[PDB]
């Protein structure tokens, strides 16, 4: 699974497509601004605050 | 190139003249209606493996066969058939002729859709009587059956002025058809439908008419000279199966057919013979919105297009199409690759293009554009097909000015090898033995024994044994024992006794054999004891009784040769009891058992006899024993050698026995055991550096064979990369034959390239700096299908001619001459140099002759100049820069072609080579040095206008002797250094010959000799 | 497959061997032939099949 190029598309092809659709298409976690830190402080711990 | 199978580029034709339309009338058809035995409107097609008739194509009268096969029942076998289409088409003919009357009804054309139904429904037995009012025509073909009343949906139905009509059974199958791989494909003509052919007038009509027609299959047009008026034919959905890996549809199979028939007819237009047809592609018309690109009814309408315009297929078609040759060109057709022609097929109309040679656009009012945008760059001509061979033929090359590098070409034809293989291996030798003798003379030389040569010491060793069984299991002979005792004898009976004077040995001599073997394939005895007890060697007179003595006798008694045995005393006795039985593989013992082997026979030989002892192993201690012991015991002696193995074994034959005198041995047989041992150690150092029997080749041996193989489809200019192989191949090979084969193999058009190699390629390899390049013309134009045959290493199975034998003696001899780091020069080379494998890598050349040269100007790595400028000549001697000149079988072909004698032209000859700067030299001349035997059939002398009239040949040399040619050279240099170098019968420059790969002879080389000692080489040094 | 793109690679014995027994034998020879053109190791295509 961590590697593609080890199914081979003659032996299991809607298996190394699915592969396929997981490694090109799941979807990108991204980040976004919230509260206010400069008179509120922030208590996010390992994420910048 | 090509579009998917290769079509012939270069040219394309196209057939001219058209026979003017005949109509076709009641007296014809009454003369169809019955068979004569001349002409019969079926002709029968047959299988081609077995001749069988197994399929009928049908013609004009019976061509409304549509019903099925069942509704007819016909017989399957043929002469039964065409027995019963005889009878039932004269009931026919009875039954026509009975409502028609010829007498007034015989100049008027009759109807075609009206015969063609009539005779289908008669076979069929389906009401055919509504059909004879309809068969006289008038006012048109069509219109009586647009306006008819009589109702009849089987064979046609009218739909307002477009008639539409069932055409079937162009083919008829038989029983014995089985669709086997040589059977005539059918192209699905044989059902009961395959199409419909929409007839009308006018083409508007038509395709107002197919706006509420479908359009599934496609239609097809014909627009040339259609069958009965104009016309579109729509296939319908049956299939053809007589084609295994692929099924095809109907109208794919009508426009495959007229396809390949306008492929058959563009290379058959002589520009004055007449078709019948300028073109009988259909071009597709409507259904091209339902089959599209890549698919085979659109590829097919390409090929229609390019068969209209007029090409040619890059292989010939045969003249009766087999299911193999289909399967093979749709197989061919649909691969991948792109459409390389500008030809694109149209919608609207057929295109012809501007300079396409095809003149229907003249004989046809309405279809035809000729589009002055799209050109086609090729000429104009016809085919030319060559003859195939099925053997392998000679190929030879022609070089060109450009260059590469070499290691380039030794990539591609490390590509290109199919080398490791296993090749036949063939016969070094053949023929029967040489024999060498010498015999005791009284006024020689006395001579001790210490002073003889014996056997080396590096004998008994692994590389030695290596290349004596290399060489024995490559000799091809009859019987080893009678080939021997055939020369022993023969050179036995020769000897004179010194006391009387008749000879030792006579007939009726009650002999002695040891040394008996049973298995011979023949006799159970030698092969020689019953020819020679007839008297048909007839160089000897028959013995009166032989017994046979040995441990494997059939006919005689085991015995222990060695310490005596009761026997009675024979006055002649052959031994051949050898040293390796009984000895256990040391030289002592073998040198012992010798000596007791050598004791019987002296006391077993019944005095006033001979007797012939073989030795394998001749050392010291023999030589000792037989000098101290037999010598003086006997009157004379020799010893002989018939050398058919490579060995150093002797044979020993000593005449009257027990008589007291003094014998030793001689500076003549001095000379005899150099020559043998020397010739021993010569030939196993050849045999050492070949190849095994039976090996399969990988590259890395100095000697062997080696092919490529690359492809070339059809008429197609070569690539860099096929021509850079094929150039280092022949810088690998270097000037030996060189055999092609062109086949095809597993659906490809291939060529293979079959050759040796050998040292002095590898020294050649070795001369030149940059590879040189063929010009690939002479295999560009081969069209044949030239069979190959499995490779061998030996090819020559006849031998070597005395001529070739004679050239790599002087070979040898110039190859020994040249050392290292020299410049040289030769006179006449020819063609091609074959100096250049002879003298080495560093040392410069500079060859002159008048003919041409064929080897390449320029890289090379050291000097190498051609020029010719008939070097006999002066003035030119001067600027040539030279140590050593070299004119090899020349100067008397020089002499005479300027009709002058041979001194004279020596002594032009010298007199322009005084002007060089040489000091050595060495040049062939035309001496007697023997007494004259005026060989027959090779060299038969002219004894008074002094001519050689060389048979083989036709050619006459003059000659002169050495006496005036000495006089010749001491008149030009008075400190010149005469000599003259003797033959070599060591056979030293086998070298050459063997490493080369050439079985040399046993007559020729014997016949090489003796003409080599009537014209040799001699040696000039002007200093010293 | 086409002879002229594959006219010098190395073919397969076993695979060889057994397309041959199973086409005499009529035994669903098809997913053999994308086996037969063998790469890397000749073992190593069986192995990891
Ligand atoms: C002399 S050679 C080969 C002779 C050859 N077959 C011929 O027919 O002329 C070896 C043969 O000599 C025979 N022979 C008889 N007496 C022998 C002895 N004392 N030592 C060695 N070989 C002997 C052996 O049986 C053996 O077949
Ligand atoms: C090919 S050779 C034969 C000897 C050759 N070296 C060999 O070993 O086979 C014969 C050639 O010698 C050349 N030749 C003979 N006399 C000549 C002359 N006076 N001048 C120039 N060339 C001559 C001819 O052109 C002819 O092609």
């Amino acid at each position: 699974f961590m590697n593609i190029q080890l199914i081979s598309p003659i032996d299991a092809p809607i298996l190394r497509q699915w592969a396929e659709i997981i490694h090109r298409y799941w979807p990108n976690p991204s980040q976004i601004r919230y509260g206010t830190p400069n008179v509120f402080g922030s208590a996010n711990l390992f994420t910048p605050p | 190139a090509n579009v998917w199978g290769v079509r012939l580029a270069d040219s394309l034709s196209s057939p001219t003249i058209e026979t003017r339309t005949r109509h076709y009338t009641l007296h014809d058809f009454y003369s169809d209606l019955d068979a004569s035995v001349g002409k019969e409107p079926w002709r029968p097609l047959r299988n081609q493996r077995t001749n069988e008739i197994v399929a009928v194509q049908l013609f004009r009268p019976l061509q409304g066969l549509v019903f099925d096969t069942q509704l007819y029942g016909f017989p399957g076998t043929f002469s039964q058939w065409e027995q019963f289409m005889k009878e039932k088409l004269r009931v026919l003919k009875y039954e026509v002729l009975r409502i028609y009357p010829i007498s007034t009804y015989n100049h008027d054309r009759v109807n075609v859709f009206v015969a063609n139904a009539l005779v289908g429904a008669f076979l069929s037995n389906q009401a055919f009587y509504d059909l004879l009012p309809l068969l006289i025509v008038n006012d048109t073909m069509i219109s009586d059956l647009l306006g008819t009343g009589a109702a009849l949906s089987q064979f046609f139905q009218s739909h307002g002025e477009v008639l539409e009509v069932a055409a079937g059974r162009k083919y008829l199958q038989m029983n014995n058809y089985s669709n086997d791989d040589d059977d005539p494909p059918l192209f699905a003509k044989d059902l009961s439908d395959y199409a419909k052919a929409f007839y009308s007038d006018t083409y508007e009509v038509l395709d107002r008419f197919f706006w509420t027609h479908d359009s599934s299959a496609g239609v097809l047009v014909h627009y040339d000279k259609p069958t009965n008026g104009n016309h579109y034919i729509l296939g319908t959905l049956t299939q053809m199966v007589s084609a295994p890996p692929h099924i095809i549809n109907a109208t794919d199979a009508l426009l495959l057919e007229s396809c390949l028939e306008q492929f058959a007819a563009n290379v058959r237009a002589r520009s004055a013979q007449p078709v019948t047809r300028l073109d009988q592609c259909y071009h597709l018309r409507w259904g091209a919105q339902y089959v599209g690109e890549d698919s085979l009814t659109y590829r097919l309408g390409v090929l229609s297009l390019l068969a209209t315009n007029g090409y040619q297929l890059a292989r010939p078609i045969p003249k009766q199409l087999t299911n193999r040759w289909l399967s093979s060109f749709v197989s061919q057709v649909v691969s991948d690759g792109i459409n390389e022609t500008p030809l694109w097929p149209q919608e609207r109309y057929v295109q012809i293009a501007y300079d396409s040679p095809s003149v229907v656009d003249g004989a046809t009012q309405y279809g035809y554009v000729r589009r002055n945008q799209l050109r086609l760059g090729m000429r104009i001509s016809a085919l030319q097909s060559l003859s195939d061979t099925p053997a392998p033929v000679q190929w030879l090359p022609q070089y060109t000015i450009d260059q590469v590098a070499v290691d380039e070409g030794d990539a591609m034809v490390s590509q290109l090898t199919q080398l490791p293989l296993r090749p036949d291996y063939g016969s070094i030798w053949i023929g029967e033995a040489l024999s060498y003798y010498v015999d005791y003379n009284r006024s020689h030389r006395v001579v001790l024994s210490s002073e003889l040569p014996q056997l080396p010491d590096t004998y008994f060793d692994g590389d030695e044994q290596y290349g004596r069984s290399l060489f024995s299991l490559a000799r091809k002979v009859g019987d080893r024992s009678l080939v021997k005792d055939t020369a022993v004898l023969k050179h036995a009976y020769q000897a004179i006794d010194p006391n009387t004077g008749k000879e030792y040995l006579r007939a009726g001599q009650s002999v002695a054999y040891f040394g008996a073997s049973a298995g011979h394939s023949g006799a159970d005895q030698p092969l020689v004891i019953e020819p020679w007890m007839q008297g048909k060697i007839s160089g000897v007179p028959p013995p009166s009784s032989v017994r046979q003595f040995g441990y494997d006798v059939a006919k005689g008694a085991i015995v222990d040769l060695a310490r005596p045995f009761p026997s009675g005393d024979y006055q002649f006795v052959y031994s051949d009891v050898d040293q390796v039985v009984d000895g256990h593989d040391d030289l002592s013992i073998s040198s012992g058992l010798v000596e007791s082997l050598l004791d019987s026979c002296v006391h077993a030989t019944a005095p006033g006899g001979s007797f012939v002892m073989k030795i394998n192993f001749p050392t010291r201690t023999v030589w000792h024993y037989i000098e101290q012991k037999i010598l003086p015991n006997v009157t004379s002696y020799m010893l002989i050698k018939p050398f058919v193995t490579n060995n150093v074994e002797v044979f020993f034959v000593a005449f009257g026995v027990h008589q007291q005198s003094a014998l030793t041995w001689t500076s003549g047989v001095y000379f005899f055991l150099v020559d043998h041992f020397y010739r021993y150690e010569t030939l196993s150092a050849i045999s050492r550096q070949l190849p095994s029997f039976g090996y399969v080749d990988d590259g890395s041996s100095v000697t062997g064979i080696e092919i490529i193989s690359i492809e070339n489809p059809g008429f197609s200019n070569m690539t860099q990369a096929a021509r850079v192989g094929i150039s280092g191949l022949c810088a690998n090979v270097g000037n030996a034959r060189k055999s092609i084969a062109i086949y095809e193999s597993h659906g490809a058009r291939v060529l293979t390239i079959t050759s040796r190699r050998s040292p002095a390629s590898a020294r050649r390899k070795a001369r030149l700096r940059y590879l040189p390049l063929i010009d690939p013309r002479s295999l560009e134009v081969q069209a044949r299908t030239i069979l190959p045959s499995n490779p061998v290493l030996f090819d020559n199975i006849n031998g070597a001619s005395p001529h070739v034998c004679l050239t790599m003696m002087y070979n040898f001899e110039v190859s020994s001459a040249v050392y290292d780091g020299d410049v040289v020069l030769d006179l006449g080379t020819g063609p091609e140099a074959k100096i250049l494998e002879l003298i080495p890598s560093t040392s410069p050349v500079t060859c002159v002759d008048i003919r041409p040269t064929a080897q390449p100007n320029g890289c090379w790595n050291v000097r190498t100049t051609f020029l010719e400028l008939d070097y006999l000549s002066d003035g030119w001697i001067t600027g040539v820069r030279g140590d050593i000149v070299t004119c090899m079988l020349s100067l008397g072909a020089a002499a005479a072609g300027k009709s002058m004698t041979f001194d004279a032209a020596f002594q032009q000859l010298v007199r322009v080579l005084t002007r060089s700067t040489a000091n050595v030299l060495l040049i062939q001349v035309n001496c007697p040095t023997d007494v004259i035997r005026t060989i027959k059939g090779y060299l038969e002398i002219d004894q008074t206008n002094k001519r050689y009239k060389f048979p083989k040949f036709g050619r006459d040399e003059p000659y002169s002797d050495m006496d005036s040619l000495e006089r010749i050279c001491r008149a030009a240099w008075p400190n010149c250094s005469i000599t003259w170098v003797p033959l070599s019968y060591d056979l030293r420059w086998t070298k050459l010959a063997l490493l080369e790969s050439t079985t040399l002879s046993s007559a020729s080389v014997r016949i090489a000799e003796l003409m080599y000692k009537y014209m040799p080489i001699m040696r000039i040094d002007i200093h010293g």
